[PDB]
RNA sequence: AAAGGUGAAAAGAACCCCGGGAGGGGAGUGAAAGAGAACCUGAAACCGUGGACUUACAAGCAGUCAUGGCACCUUAUGCG
RNA sequence: GCGAGAGCUAACUUCCGUAGCCGAGAGGGAAACAACCCAGACCAUCAGCUAAGGUCCCUAAAUGAUCGCUCAGUGGUUAA
RNA sequence: GUAGGGGAGCGUUCAGUCCGCGGAGAAGCCAUACCGGAAGGAGUGGUGGAGCCGACUGAAGUGCGGAUGCCGGCAUGAGUAACGAUAAAAGAAGUGAGAAUCUUCUUCGCCGUAAGGACAAGGGUUCCUGGGGAAGGGUCGUCCGCCCAGGGAAAGUCGG
């Protein structure tokens, strides 16, 4: 093992098959509803779903998973025919804050919040 | 020199946090319910702690008349028994001999019979 | 209740506008893609104006004249189209759903000839 | 003032209990007879542009 | 008004992949990239994903004490 | 509570005297309940006796013993 | 046992003295079933990546749950109210990674003592061209009064 300084030089620390689309301008919530479809999938039914789901957030969300796709085969060197949607999840990026008006002199502030969009595929495997 | 305050509060805080472990919502979570709920807790401990020791005597005396009457005696005749038997001071863990062992159960219902008439 | 029968998401005026301007469009052009209920609204009326124009005299023009106001769209319809349409018991124009749009994420569809 | 208000702040769980009927429902994707390129039921394909025969472009 | 901090040195990441881009994954540099330019540590509120035990006849200052069920053994098997 | 005035020999009224408790008093009892009854908590125990109160079942402990009374649910709303 | 009086101490920063520790891993952070009568204090592991415990004495900007307290971050209400005049719109063709929204054609509708046109005040490059597409635009933009670069403004007689 040797201690943490050598550790860190020895195994270098690897993202097998996870992508992530950071700071899209778009709300978690509202993205969270579509990844939650394409959550446990195999990556061609979540291909697929994704180019059908009527939702503004399919669009970010299919890029991420292609980029999880390509990670998985050209980095990682795994099995296209084999690959899942493993994990994906929706984290909060920093809120755009806003300075709306209202009636009678009073203002409001708009939170324009940002997403932090990570898909993570890998292979199946039953056996 | 300035004596700031970081460190102390965060360590006298986490610790009142980690005394609420399983509490629901807000009073696992922020400090102000987290601190607040321990003294409702205060209460409840130093009263329970005196008051578990009535609940078993209660539990021992319900055991107690209930072997009592499967012999056609009671508890207040029983224990009197017992008492004029001045021999029988068993009165703890009488309870377990009542649940456990009925042929020895039976011999001190004889006996409490006998010292009573 | 309101078992009624017809549609309206506009004002009278505009709501014959729409109609007549559709029903332009698909004589001029033969197919057009539009909403889906839009679609299914246009349906009837245009096929009103085959009847009317399958007449064949003065009388059955000026009537499409009406509410076909391009010249040549109802000289299309008098010696093209109506024509065609003699043994074909009144029934052509056929739609078909294309699929969801980008910025209200309405589903588009086609009406043919 | 803003006349009816909210009387306290609504819990992690109340708040998350009536988010239990929000959850998208999938397409009922089917796979196309001449392209193969999934399509939407009653709709045409939007691959190949079939509909037992091909009726729109690309 | 508010705002400080890569690395010892810019060696500031050539090249490849997904993407219009943003962003990311690799390759390389470096002691470390568990320092990548929203660059020291990175608490807490607050948002998620995963696992354990659980919950759809229940009246609830949300604890406390008692007991049973399940689960886990790194101040840790008499006990927790 | 007792002793008085004011008050209607009203008020969870007011104002003196006097004793106690609450105030600053936890614990048992009185369904609940500052004050009334019992009793003044140094800490630990899965020991024992009592107080006021209690002993059908909810709910600890006699569905006790003797002689009586009351049949109205009186007990579990006051008077001429 | 409230006001209050008295006693014994825990903890923080700074200082002086002693004893040490640290890149074979300091402080700080995180987890923990250990210890002490309390404030509190250790052991171990994890993270961090350069400072720092312990003891004695000295000094204080020295201990927070409250002050409709101050600063900051983040929640709830809630995917709710709204998206700023009820003067419309339709289709085709084009462009583009992407088009209800940009361009072009044909209709439609609204103003017409105006919702047309020319000044003054005021504004300050917003003008034209080519390009952009993060934010601004109550939506989307391939577009813009936005962002970048270049250009444009000509007086003896007009106004001073
Ligand atoms: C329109 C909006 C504005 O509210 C207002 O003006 C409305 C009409 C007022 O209502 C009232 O007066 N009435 C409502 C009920 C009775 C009373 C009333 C009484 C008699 C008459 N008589 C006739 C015959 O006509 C009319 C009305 C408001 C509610 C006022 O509050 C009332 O004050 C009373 C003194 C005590 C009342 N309670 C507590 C018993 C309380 O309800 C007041 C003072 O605002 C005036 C509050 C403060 C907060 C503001 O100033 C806000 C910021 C306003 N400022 C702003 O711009 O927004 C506002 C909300
Ligand atoms: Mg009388
Ligand atoms: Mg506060």
């Amino acid at each position: 093992f040797r201690n943490k300084k050598q550790r860190k030089q020895q195994v270098k620390l690897r993202k097998p098959g996870f992508a992530v689309a950071k700071y899209v301008r778009m709300s978690p919530r509202k993205v969270r509803l579509v990844v939650d479809v394409i959550r446990g999938k195999s990556v061609q039914d979540a291909e697929d779903l994704l180019r059908f789901i009527p939702r503004s957030a399919s669009e970010p969300v299919a890029k991420v998973l292609n980029s999880a796709k390509a990670n998985a085969l050209h980095n990682d060197e795994m099995l296209e025919d084999r690959l899942f949607v493993k994990e994906a999840y929706v984290d909060a990026g920093p809120t755009l804050k806003r300075l709306i008006p209202r009636a009678r002199g009073s203002a409001n502030i708009i939170k324009k919040r940002t997403s932090h969009i990570t898909i993570i595929v890998a292979e199946k495997g039953n056996k | 020199p300035r004596a700031k305050t970081g460190i102390v509060r965060r360590r006298r805080h986490k610790k009142v946090l980690k005394r609420a472990k399983g509490f629901w919502g807000s009073r696992s979570k922020q400090y102000r319910n987290a601190f607040q709920t321990l003294l409702n807790a205060a209460t409840y401990e130093y009263r329970d702690r005196r008051n578990k020791k009535r609940d078993f005597r209660r539990l021992w005396i319900q055991r107690i008349n209930a072997g009592a009457r499967l012999h056609g005696m009671n508890y207040s005749t029983f224990i009197n028994g017992l008492k004029r038997a001045n021999i029988d001071l068993n009165r703890k863990v009488l309870a377990d001999i009542a649940a456990r062992e009925p042929e020895a159960f039976k011999a001190l219902v004889d006996a409490s019979r006998n010292a009573r008439q | 209740h309101g078992k009624a029968g017809r549609k309206l998401n506009r004002n009278s005026s505009a709501r014959v506008a729409l109609a007549r301007a559709q029903a332009t469009a698909l004589l001029r052009e033969g197919r057009i893609q539009t909403t889906l209920t839009k679609a299914k609204e246009l349906r009837p009326f245009v096929e009103q104006l085959i009847t009317t124009a399958k007449g064949g005299d003065l009388h059955s023009r000026r009537l499409v004249a009406q509410d076909i106001h391009d010249k040549d769209v109802v000289r299309k319809v008098m010696d093209e189209v109506a024509p065609k349409y003699a043994e074909r018991p009144g029934g052509y124009t056929r739609i078909l759903r294309v699929g969801t749009r980008r910025g209200d994420g309405v589903t588009m569809a086609l009406i043919e000839l | 003032a803003k006349h009816p208000v909210p009387k306290k702040k609504t819990s992690k769980s109340k708040r998350d209990m009536r988010r239990s009927h929000h959850a998208l429902t999938a397409p009922n994707l089917t796979e196309c007879p001449q392209c193969h390129g999934k399509k939407l039921s009653h709709h045409i394909c939007p691959n190949c542009g079939y509909y037992d025969g091909r009726q729109v472009l690309a």
